[PDB]
């Protein structure tokens, strides 16, 4: 409830084109992660990727990179520890690896 | 030619190659963790250490202050010469000649012909994509081992305070309101006795990787892109450099710092041809790998030549008594 | 040109360097940790010493005393009069002079041939992003290693309370030993802004003095001479009170016109005869090394001139230039 | 002006309100002993009450402060954002001229107004009262000395010493000439208290000059005589004029000196050199 | 629960405005695979405090939040009680996550 | 949990409307690789207890709260059998930890 | 450890509702990296000892047990014949701090 659409959007601007900063790594360490560890970092490598967005989307006219809401993390939060089940918790994993890859209204 | 030094040096009193401490006044000194045998256990201690990155700054810093003084200093970036590390780093599709011209990043051999720096250190062009490794090659600074089993590990660190003094021509200090200027930050202090070690893979020097050799009648033979007498003094330079790193250039804050600097003792190899890495000095049986490389290295066909200050080194194996750094410089430089 | 000067000086009760822990009233003198030879194997003990920021701050305090006294020593920041070091501050954009009008720091030129300060001893401007090294390397102030190993510790450190409602009792470190010191100054380079050291006018490197020649001259004679305090009683804090005893027990100076390596210091058990082979390699490198001698022994085919002190090799010197 | 003093007493049976260390010299030992000296502080406070004595005497010497008057240098203490001046016009610490104008204690031997920020460095410099090594060498007494006068900051605030009007380097004096002169000449004179009832004078040496010049090696060693004819030949082949006095002892040769055969010969010497 | 307060201050160090940014503490908390320079951050963090107090009541911000000091000894407890590097690891990477996300400390 | 007081008298000591300010006590209680420099640092704390106690009077404050007996005596109990600095310096730094908090700053 | 007795002996020598407010003899005591000076501090201390009881009686509260002379006794023979100066020096230092805690000492 509204982490999709964040989340979403966040990691396409990590992913989309118009930027040359085509990191997969991080895409591939949020997917394939069967313990809850490997996916928090995951998320957290790719939220740290921030500044970089920000300085090109500043540089090249894009428009500002949002940030997902701190509501989203609290969800985000509470759904993996409340989820110990390594099955629902793969799930979200790949829901989010898929959200990583989206055509969201990118540079005009 | 590919000369290695190594040995047993020791820092006394050097705030060298802090680490800032990530925006605090009490100032973090760089902290490395080693491993110690400790007889029966192994230990592992975190020391004040001096980074190889910083090292082979330094080593740059000496070799264009030397490189200067030979009549062929064109070729050295003017932005070597005001000790900047920085080489194509953001953007930057072009480089700056000493000179004020314009010099491209395509066909590195011209890049390493009209840069000193290309030529030594090596590059890293990120717009042209374009990669030299650095023929100089510096090894950690670290406490050696008999020292940390002596003290029983110990801590190396005092942590002096140092402050400012503000007149603003009023006579006091001043409050938040105007400014105050007056900073009090606490730098760790340290000591010890370290293990310097740096590698000069000078056998590359105005050979570029992307044609290191030539094959006109089916021999290997360097690619020499500059004149002889271009690269001599390049190789004199180079090995000039080593000079301040033993009398003591090297250590952040050298202004306020300049620590006591002198090497117990040191082991210096010329080794035209390639050869294994010599050994850092941080350990105590490294005396024997040293005597068995340097003894059967020459049934290899090695015509290694071995400079040996402060150790016996037995009676066998012969070696060249010496006191001093540039007096190695010379006898390096009077044959080649 | 490039001159460093090592010296043996025995000290005796100095309160310098001394902050204590807080407020309380106590104050420890900086004893640092350094290490031995002896002969059960390299050990470290907490001596007191004198920092590098002291000796390179009581340099600035020697070269503003004796550059005011130069005709050119008009071009010297306010903060060098008031005996103030700190340069350009937290949030420091523009600058401070001697006459009053203040200059823009919009490169280092400006900053070069107005504030002999900036380019004696460096400076650092948070805001504009201006950084230079200061040319004055500072070395510290330690016990000899014989001496620690030879007098048995014992902290070399003891303490002495002093009195003064308004009435408070406090006590204060006090030192001794033979203490060294290698300063280093590196001045081939003043009048020259890093950003542009070398022009390269016509192909043929040559220094970028933007100022008059008699301007640098003057500068390096007051930086030189400020090397006479250093061996006088202006070394170190509370000078109002303690005024430590110097007497210069040994002193070398090797002084050149071109880039040239440190020396190794005394504060080891075997250091003159190292001294002896680095001086005299260095001269038959092809450095033209001027050495001078004060209380030490030398040996054979090197020079060894019993000096006064150093203000008459700096005359002479700045003579034959 | 600048003058240093270096000389050696004998002190018999010393009574005070402390303990230091000396080192053996030579060879055969550089170990520390306690000896029962006199600490530099002391010597500073000698110098205060003697320079408040003599100056409290002059017509021109009603700047004081009252603390002054009895012997109480606390300079500013807890709890004392303001002084009280001698005549009784308790003056406001504001700035550092006003202080310079208002007071001459606070600005021969410094100030620290913790409250205010307000600060001084100290113009005269206190040295230890130290054993000479023979006597320590020979007895396991002979008592060295020293001091230093840095008169040609009075009266100079510490913020700024030249106004710079037309591009010249003259000296910023905040108080009349006729009071920097009194001053001058009560420093001077305020040497007689620590040269002066059971110890008596044995050697003393000093240099005086205008300019900033070397102080001179303490009267603590045994072959100091070649340290203080390396100072006095460096000094006179430097350039600037200096003016060297001796008290029973034989400096050197070829070079001029004054030989005082008085304290007060000594004082008058340097009241008439500035 | 007990991560908002940290992990707000967390963010603290590195948002909108805010003209200091420490991202080597940051990294610290978050990859903790030992015991330790995972308090060792945070206490940088915490050293770095009156830093960000006196830019936020300087240039544009209101005050900063300190963290509760019973969210710290939450923490202490949470950590203590932990053996395995997982827990360990999960707990530095939740706690290093919030330092960025969209906050609007300055208006 | 048994350490409030040692916590609240840190904080007191580093936290503002105290008008001492001292880092560099907290800096060398932090980074303590041996146990030396964590002694010296905890000494140095506890110096300042005196003027904590006095000064408190000179506004208007409430009383810091002085370590217990029975805290030093457990942190002194725990702290002898220390050989492997990890658990040291995780110790010191705790201490550090505890020592910048938000409590009630002087009410 | 024993050291709760002499850190309490030496707590009431600094501790409120006393005049004796010499605070060097704890500074003297920890930074004491060899013998002599440690030995020469304890002995000052042990002789300020009559003032500390005189004062107690005068007060009304009790005044510190008589100076036993085991304690002190092991304290040497645990200080000098430990050649290296870490643990002479923590203890020394442990036993200094060991008096600046506050609780009902004279009610």
């Amino acid at each position: 409830g509204g982490w999709i659409r964040n989340i979403g959007r966040y990691l396409s601007y990590l992913v989309d084109d118009t930027f040359e900063e085509y990191a997969y790594d991080v895409v591939d360490g949020i997917a394939k992660a069967r313990t809850q560890e490997e996916l928090l970092e995951g998320v957290y490598k790719a939220l740290r990727l921030a500044p970089k967005l920000k300085k090109k989307a500043e540089s090249k006219g894009c428009p500002p990179p949002r940030i997902p809401s701190p509501e989203d993390i609290e969800a985000l939060e509470e759904k993996v520890e409340q989820l110990s089940n390594p099955k629902d918790l793969r799930k979200l994993a790949v829901s989010l690896a898929l959200w990583a890859f989206a055509s969201w209204n990118n540079c005009p | 030619m590919y000369v290695r030094i190594s040995g047993r040096i020791r820092l006394n009193a050097h705030s060298l190659n802090a680490q800032g401490g990530g925006g605090t006044n009490y100032i973090e000194i760089t902290k490395t963790k080693v491993t110690v045998r400790t007889e029966n256990g192994w230990t592992v201690v975190e020391v004040p250490a001096i980074t190889g990155n910083m090292l082979k700054h330094w080593h740059f810093v000496g070799f264009v202050d030397y490189f200067k003084t030979t009549p062929y200093g064109v070729n050295l970036t003017e932005r070597a010469l005001r000790y900047n590390g920085t080489r194509f780093g953001q953007g930057e599709t072009t480089a700056t000649k000493a000179n004020g011209a314009t010099v491209q990043l395509n066909d590195e051999a011209t890049i390493i012909k009209e840069l000193a720096d290309a030529d030594v250190h090596g590059f890293l062009a990120p717009k042209t994509g374009r990669r030299r490794v650095s023929l100089v090659k510096a090894s950690f600074i670290l406490p050696t081992e008999d020292f940390i089993k002596e003290v029983e590990g110990e801590r190396l660190i005092t942590a002096i305070k140092h402050n400012r003094v503000d007149v603003d021509e009023k006579g006091a200090i001043g409050s938040s309101k105007e400014g105050t200027a007056q900073m009090l930050f606490s730098r760790e202090y340290a000591t010890g006795l370290y293990g310097f070690s740096i590698v000069l893979d000078l056998g590359l020097v105005g050979i570029p990787q992307g044609l290191p050799v030539k094959f006109e009648e089916n021999q290997p033979r360097p690619n020499i892109v500059i004149d002889p007498n271009e690269r001599k003094a390049r190789i004199e330079s180079a090995l000039k450099a080593l000079i301040p790193m033993l009398s003591g250039y090297i250590g952040a804050n050298l202004a306020r710092s300049f620590p006591v600097f002198k090497v117990e003792e040191l082991v210096a190899i010329a080794s035209e041809g390639p050869i294994p890495a010599l050994v850092h000095g941080f350990y105590e049986d490294y005396i024997e790998a040293n005597r068995s490389i340097i003894k059967n290295a020459r049934a290899l066909g090695f015509n290694i030549e071995v400079f040996t200050y402060n150790v016996d080194l037995g009676e066998d194996i012969e070696a060249t008594k010496v006191s001093s750094v540039e007096e190695l410089v010379a006898n390096l430089v009077k044959m080649v």
